[PDB]
């Protein structure tokens, strides 16, 4: 059926203007509605009937629709605008959505604050040890985390998770978890995570010795 | 002041049925069902107008979808039969005005997980703590998604980072929720993570305090 075409991503500096396009065969002949979806939240109607705007929507959000292209324009882009934006029409008794456009806010390099967490005593009782390394509020998203156990570099025994862009500062946060048996964990003393990132002059290491307080 | 309130996260065996409810809280229109597979886009499933007892369904569901309502209770329902693993999605109900084509009110979504596997509740462990300290809670070995994490029953929201779940080699999920706080507050303030796993009915509160 009818196809709505959206670019997957749009990136803009704070205070700048984002333009999100929605392409469709003679889309100007249809009423175009726009939804904003922030991570883990329900979609929010931001623009209806091409250019009309719901009650709580800032004036900085504006829509236009003519020919083969509908456009959502966001002026003076703030960190609170980071979201996935979807265009929608009705065609041949069907609701058609665009594939969505992720709005990324282009901010400055920001070095991470690094923290290491030893396994809790409660978890150790269960026969497994999780060691957590936290990289708090950094930019860009790319960061190299290296786990070292008694100076031995670790591989294949850690997993990373990264948050979506922060709604207030445009940074990311990363967690790296090193998973070992209680046996392997108790066989070593020095636990360290080394962080390489473009916002650091040299790599930052956070460590602990199994046993201290 | 109308709020679309949906039923909770569920795990459903493949080859079964799911009925998702959508209640118009302080209200009563077109009722729409839209689904979202994790990391993907919005997909219309159908609409229903209780007044005109008329339903319109999306093609691509093999006629497995049924949308109903109860005007007496002001609750909308979506029934999806012959569930397959590809039906794992967040299910949204949305309300829009008659003949307008758009949806100005949306429910919070219901995560339906299609799985042969049994539900497992998480084990919650503390992440014990210059001027800024970090603490948190590790939420390990649960299935399916989702889990919710609040700090101090919702009083603490600033500096909170709840990470996306990672799928471990065990085939179970694990997530961490962290918070940065003033170092001066450790010894004064009490930090507790409130973890909820609706599919297993697990509710855990864990204190994240420095060692002895």
């Amino acid at each position: 059926s009818y196809v709505l075409t959206q670019p997957p991503s749009v990136s803009v500096a704070p205070g700048k203007t984002a333009r999100i396009t929605c392409g469709g065969n003679n889309i100007g002949s249809k009423s175009v509605h726009w939804y904003q979806q922030k991570p883990g939240q329900a979609p929010v109607l931001v623009v209806y009937d091409d250019s009309d705007r719901p009650s709580g929507i800032p004036e900085r959000f504006s829509g236009s629709n003519s020919g083969n292209t509908a456009t959502l324009t966001i002026s003076r882009v703030e960190a609170g605008d980071e979201a996935d934006y979807y265009c929608q029409v009705w065609d041949s008794s069907s609701v058609v959505f665009g594939g969505g456009t992720k709005l990324t806010v282009l901010r400055t390099v920001a070095a991470p604050s690094v923290f290491i967490f030893p396994p809790s005593d409660e978890q150790l009782k269960s026969g497994t040890a999780s060691v957590v390394c936290l990289l708090n509020n950094f930019y860009p998203r790319e960061a190299k985390v290296q786990w070292k156990v008694d100076n031995a570099l670790q591989s294949g025994n850690s997993q990373e998770s990264v948050t979506e862009q922060d709604s207030k500062d445009s940074t990311y946060s990363l967690s790296s978890t090193l998973t070992l048996s209680k046996a392997d964990y108790e066989k070593h003393k020095v636990y360290a995570c080394e962080v390489t990132h473009q916002g650091l002059s040299s790599p930052v290491t956070k460590s602990f010795n199994r046993g201290e307080c | 002041q109308v709020q679309l309130v949906q039923s909770g996260a569920e795990v459903k065996k493949p080859g079964s049925s799911v009925k998702v409810s959508c209640e118009a809280s302080g209200g009563t229109y077109v009722i729409t069902w839209v689904r979202q597979a994790p990391g993907q886009g919005l997909e219309w499933m159908g609409g229903f107008i209780p007044t005109f007892r008329t339903a319109m369904y999306a093609q691509g569901f093999q006629g497995r979808v049924t949308i109903t309502a109860d005007e007496s209770t002001s609750i909308a329902y979506m029934e999806l039969t012959n569930l397959r693993s590809e039906d794992t999605a967040v299910y949204y109900c949305a309300r829009g005005p008659l003949s307008r084509g758009y949806y100005d009110y949306w429910g919070q979504g219901t995560l339906v997980t299609v799985s042969s596997a049994s539900t497992k509740g998480p084990s919650v462990f503390p992440l014990a703590p210059g001027g800024t300290a970090a603490l948190g809670c590790l939420v390990k070995d649960y299935f399916p998604e989702p889990v919710t994490v609040s700090w101090n029953s919702g009083a603490l929201t600033s500096g909170v980072h709840t990470f996306p779940a990672v799928l471990q080699s065990s085939g179970l999920y694990s997530l961490s929720s962290v918070v940065t706080v003033p170092s001066s507050s450790l010894g004064t303030q009490t930090y507790i993570c409130n973890v909820n796993h609706k599919p297993s009915n697990t509710k855990v509160d864990k204190k994240a305090e420095p060692k002895s």
